[PDB]
């Protein structure tokens, strides 16, 4: 997104009702850091929530 | 307050009554600690009290 | 196992071992004791018959 | 051709002494009472996979066996293992080789080293970039088959070499081999009171 | 017995994803450490070489 | 002992003493229900004696 929130007013987006696909957005390279906590982030691809 | 091979330990040290192998160091016992090496610089074999 | 990794995993499970472990050998005791009075009740009902 | 795996499958599988205890263990083993292939030397080189460590064994005492190859394509774009048999010193190089369809002796380096009444058996195996060479050279009388008895296989060799080997051939020569494989198996050992294996029991066979 | 010195250069936003177990790209693509391993591991920053 | 500074060593150190202490626990409970059973053959054969 262009525009993002400040961290005095930030946005909470919802998703539901929707296939993920973390997959591609894991193996693409464009983030400094990539941790998850209680979870690993290979994982995420198997849960369902 | 010997040290073989990085293996550090205490004991009384004597000479070997065993018949030793020409490929192994160290005798192990049920108790899971040394009991019998060889030198690593020299032939003979020491049991260890 | 579904939602991570090894060396994570593996604490958690570790957790849940000691513990599981603990319940299991809990019950042991209980039984054996229970089992010795059991014993002293059988003998005694041997010399009653 | 097949033949029965009877008990001399066994070898020390670790550097640590032992007497007169029953010590379970596990390592790769080839497993008691099994099949194990058998071929016979002609005048061929017949290909055999590498699978998890091998067992090998010929009864000989000519040395028509010159050698041993090991490699994963053999054609010189790989880093082959090769050993040979000099009469004087068994060498092993790693080198990439050119080899045929019947490549022996007869009538990019990374590596060098310099050393039918008996069998001379020999286990190979490569785990963690360990290559590890064991032996025996044992008396019998018989030829056909190995016999019903007990040998324990001794390490001659701990070559670290970290080549992955997957295939290998044997070399002949011009002037009846055995291979079985091993596999993760439990297995007691005996030690006895000179600290050699004398008996074994493969834990998971009945 | 043995002592293996493994080789290479890598960005430094990538020194946090190298740690023998740790996910990310280069851990799992490129070059593994096992979650059991034991050794060290050096980084010095490059800029003149 | 041999290869570890003091705050990692009292961890690997400390897992250990949980569970050998666990199992001369273990240990002390088991002859602790064998002698009073040894104890109630014994008041048995004095009785009969
Ligand atoms: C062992 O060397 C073999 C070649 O014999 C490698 O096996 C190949 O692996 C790739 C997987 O990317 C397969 O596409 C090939 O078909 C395999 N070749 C054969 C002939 O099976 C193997 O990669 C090496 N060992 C490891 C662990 O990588
Ligand atoms: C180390 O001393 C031993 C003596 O037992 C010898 O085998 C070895 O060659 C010596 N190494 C040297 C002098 O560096
Ligand atoms: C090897 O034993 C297996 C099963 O017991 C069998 O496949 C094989 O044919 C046997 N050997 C011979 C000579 O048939
Ligand atoms: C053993 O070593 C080299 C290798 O070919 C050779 O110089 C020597 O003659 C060989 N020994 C023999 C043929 O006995
Ligand atoms: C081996 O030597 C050949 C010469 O034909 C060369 O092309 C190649 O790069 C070298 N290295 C390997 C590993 O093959
Ligand atoms: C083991 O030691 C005894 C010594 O009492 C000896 O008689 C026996 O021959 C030895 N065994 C072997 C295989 O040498």
């Amino acid at each position: 997104a262009t525009r993002f929130a400040s961290v005095y007013a930030w946005n909470r987006k919802r998703i539901s009702n929707c296939v993920a696909d973390y997959s591609v957005l894991y193996n693409s390279a464009s983030f400094s850091t990539f941790k998850c906590y209680g979870v690993s982030p290979t994982k995420l691809n198997d849960l369902c929530f | 307050n010997f040290n073989f091979n990085g293996l550090t330990g205490t004991g009384v040290l004597t000479e070997s009554n065993k018949k030793f192998l020409p490929f192994q160091q160290f005798g192990r016992d049920i108790a899971d600690t040394t009991d019998a090496v060889r030198d690593p610089q020299t032939l003979e074999i020491l049991d260890i009290t | 196992l579904s939602r991570l990794d090894k060396v994570e995993a593996e604490v958690q499970i570790d957790r849940l071992i000691t513990g599981r472990l603990q319940s299991l050998q809990t019950y042991v005791t209980q039984q054996l004791i229970r089992a010795a009075e059991i014993r002293a009740s059988a003998n005694l009902a041997a010399t009653k018959m | 051709a097949y033949t029965n795996s009877f008990t001399r499958g066994v070898y020390y599988p670790d550097k640590v002494f032992r007497s007169s205890v029953l010590h379970s263990t596990q390592d790769l083993f080839l497993p008691f009472f099994s099949n194990v292939t058998w071929f016979h030397a002609i005048h061929d080189n017949p290909v055999l996979p590498f699978n998890d460590g091998v067992y090998f064994a010929s009864t000989e005492k000519s040395n028509i066996i010159r050698g041993w190859i090991f490699g994963t394509t053999l054609d010189s774009k790989t880093q082959s293992l090769l050993i040979v048999n000099n009469a004087t010193n068994v060498v092993i190089k790693v080198c990439e080789f050119q080899f045929c369809n019947d490549p022996f002796l007869g009538v990019n380096c990374t590596f060098e080293y310099v050393s039918f009444k008996n069998l001379r058996e020999f286990v190979f195996k490569n785990i963690d970039g360990y290559f590890k060479i064991y032996s025996k050279h044992t008396p019998i009388n018989l030829v056909r088959d190995l016999p019903q008895g007990f040998s324990a296989l001794e390490p001659l060799v701990d070559l670290p070499i970290g080549i992955n080997i997957t295939r290998f051939q044997t070399l002949l020569a011009l002037h009846a081999y055995y291979v079985g494989y091993l596999q993760p198996r439990t297995f007691l050992l005996k030690y006895n009171e000179n600290g050699t294996i004398t008996d074994a029991v493969d834990c998971a066979l009945d | 017995t043995n002592v293996y010195a493994d080789s290479f250069v890598i960005r430094g936003d990538e020194v946090r994803q190298i740690a023998p177990g740790q996910t990310g790209k280069i851990a799992d693509y490129n070059y593994k450490l096992p979650d059991d391993f034991t050794g060290c591991v050096i980084a010095w920053n490059s800029n003149n070489l």
